[PDB]
């Protein structure tokens, strides 16, 4: 079974970004590493700008992406694009036909690529509405992967400041 | 007095500062430095995002440091294309304490912020009793420039609240 591990900052950025974009869909890239055939670590993400074309391969601004990736390298983040995320405000986590086409473009660049989908409207305490997909290699076109969260001890202590009195 | 009264910091910013420090393998006495984003238009400064900066400083000489001005402008320009509500409001470093060069570094950020810059120290080692954050704005006294210490709280909008709870679930259980 395949698992996408999502880091603390990755998750918070994707929820934050999705909520900021409402009522529009948003998208960004996921950074991390392919650990083995069944494991993807997503250690970070970054947002792509809203485009007129809506969320599709056309929405990927190669100039923006190259500048952002180069500037991230300069400050210690030089992880592989391991996939992309997009929001579905109010209508749940799945891939539309256009989403499948986007994901096919990501897969042609790197067959291990993952599509994460988050719903910022239906996400509430304590229900994050999120899923991760790859396309299949009558049959369905895509399938869901397990999601889990990786946090360090240092990160755990840091997060506990939010309701520190508890 | 019309001075800022207090500062709130999003959990993302704390985690971003920590990730910056760790991913650059920052090693003692050194610190990492970056930009903070949010809203400083009121007596409550709200720190809601951040990005890392290239930064280098001379151990042998506090007066010697370098910040990439071009990096600040180029990254902020991308941040603006993503969310214009999150303005450049100051800078952060990993401390854990105020350093001799901070009032001079602060003067540089003053060229980029509309507000009087906020300095946020995020103690990524987390050896303090309370919050791993200390917030400062530069003021005149007597006359000379000095940092005024502002109280901090950690606060999250609903999205982050949901995220943090989700991340700490397995710890809550235990």
């Amino acid at each position: 079974k395949e698992t996408v591990y999502i880091s603390s900052i990755a998750l918070l950025k994707m929820l934050k970004h999705g909520r900021a974009g409402v009522p529009m869909e948003v998208m960004g890239l996921m950074l991390g590493e392919f650990v083995d055939d069944y494991t993807v670590n997503v250690v970070d993400v970054f947002a792509m700008p809203q485009s007129g074309t809506g969320v599709s391969v056309e929405a990927v601004d190669d100039v923006f992406q190259a500048k952002m990736m180069d500037m991230l390298k300069q400050t210690g983040r030089d992880q592989m694009v391991v996939g992309w995320y997009h929001s579905h405000p109010g209508f749940g986590c799945w891939l539309s036909s256009v989403d499948v086409n986007t994901q096919k473009s990501f897969e042609q660049l790197n067959s291990r690529a993952v599509a994460v989908v988050v719903d910022p409207i239906q996400s509430v305490k304590g229900k994050v509405v999120i899923d991760a997909f790859r396309l299949i290699d009558l049959n369905r076109h895509y399938y869901s992967l397990n999601i889990d969260y990786h946090k360090t001890a240092k990160e755990t202590k840091m997060l506990m400041n939010l309701h520190k009195e508890q | 007095s019309l001075q800022h009264e207090k500062v709130t910091i999003a959990p993302l910013v704390l985690l971003s500062a920590l990730d910056h420090y760790e991913r650059t393998q920052t090693k003692e006495n050194k610190r990492c430095v970056g930009v903070i984003l949010g809203d400083a238009n009121s007596s409550t400064i709200r720190v809601t995002n951040s990005f890392a900066l290239p930064f280098e400083e001379d151990e042998k000489n506090s007066d010697v440091w370098f910040l990439d001005h071009n990096y600040i402008e180029n990254m902020n320009e991308m941040c603006k294309k993503i969310n214009a509500k999150e303005k450049l409001i100051g800078w952060y470093h990993s401390g854990p304490k105020l350093r001799a060069s901070d009032l001079k570094i602060n003067e540089l950020f003053k060229k980029y912020t509309q507000n009087n810059p906020l300095l946020l120290i995020v103690d990524v080692k987390q050896q303090g009793v309370g919050l791993p954050t200390d917030a400062y704005v530069a003021i005149e006294q007597v006359t000379e420039k000095t940092f005024l210490h502002l109280p901090c709280t950690i606060e999250a909008e609903e999205a982050e609240e949901i995220g943090v709870e989700h991340l700490l679930r397995d710890v809550l259980e235990v």
